[PDB]
């Protein structure tokens, strides 16, 4: 086609989502991780990692508004990768690193699973 | 506004 | 902080939020506009225009299905604008530019009204 | 990934 882009057009549209986060604004859907609670939105969930996109496109489990993660999953790991969902910035630490690197594992976050991994070979 |  | 950041993260769940519109997956309201229907994604709608962030923070029309434009507004006109919510690309032509500018003023879409400026200024 |  003969379109134009506004270049920061995607960025500013995350911002926004981050902002309705925030304030709890139409999200619609709690996540579960032992004894804490996530509040998000199934789109942007979907979006940003494998298992939500194929929990949210089965034909009972998208109806649901509370979905429990396995208990093996950290809080602190996915409350990360959360924010990494809404934001583009991943807070990777030495002391998080191997329980982000599992948690997106398990959420299928395949660009965060690779940056874990080098950052951890680096360091050995 | 760029071309992309 | 101390954070890394994934430069395509924006703009891929801006492409995976555009695959699911396309699906019609998670898709919660249809936009009215005149005879033509355009289902979308709340938080979307409301992420890139002031009048659907208006809208949809309202505490009785957060909750409609259907939401129906002032019949004095264009649907292809509309169309192009919902497309580049989803796309950040801008189809804008010769034959569409006045209807895409007083659409995106009316739904309040600042960087699309100054384009639209922009190139009519330069024509005459 | 870069440092933002
Ligand atoms: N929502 C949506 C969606 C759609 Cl519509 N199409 C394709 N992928 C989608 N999302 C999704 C699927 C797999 C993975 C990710 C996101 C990140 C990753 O590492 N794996
Ligand atoms: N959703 C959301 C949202 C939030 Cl949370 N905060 C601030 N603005 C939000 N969205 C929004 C408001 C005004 C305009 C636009 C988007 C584009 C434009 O030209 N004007
Ligand atoms: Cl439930
Ligand atoms: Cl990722
Ligand atoms: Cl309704
Ligand atoms: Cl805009």
């Amino acid at each position: 086609d003969s379109c134009i882009q506004f270049t920061r057009h995607a960025s500013d549209v995350l911002l926004n989502l981050n902002r309705l986060r925030s304030r709890d604004i139409l999200t619609d859907v709690v996540i579960v991780v032992s004894r804490e609670q996530f509040r998000a939105h199934k789109t942007v969930l979907m979006a940003c990692s494998g298992l939500f996109y194929s929990i949210f496109t089965d034909q009972l489990k998208c109806n649901l508004s509370v979905i429990n993660l396995d208990p093996e999953i950290n809080p602190e790991g996915f409350c990360i990768l959360l924010d990494f969902m809404y934001t583009s910035r991943l807070n990777l630490r030495e002391g998080n690193i191997m329980a982000v690197m599992a948690t997106a594992m398990y959420l299928q976050m395949e660009h965060v699973v690779d940056t874990c991994r080098k950052f951890i070979k680096a360091s050995e | 506004w760029v071309i992309p």
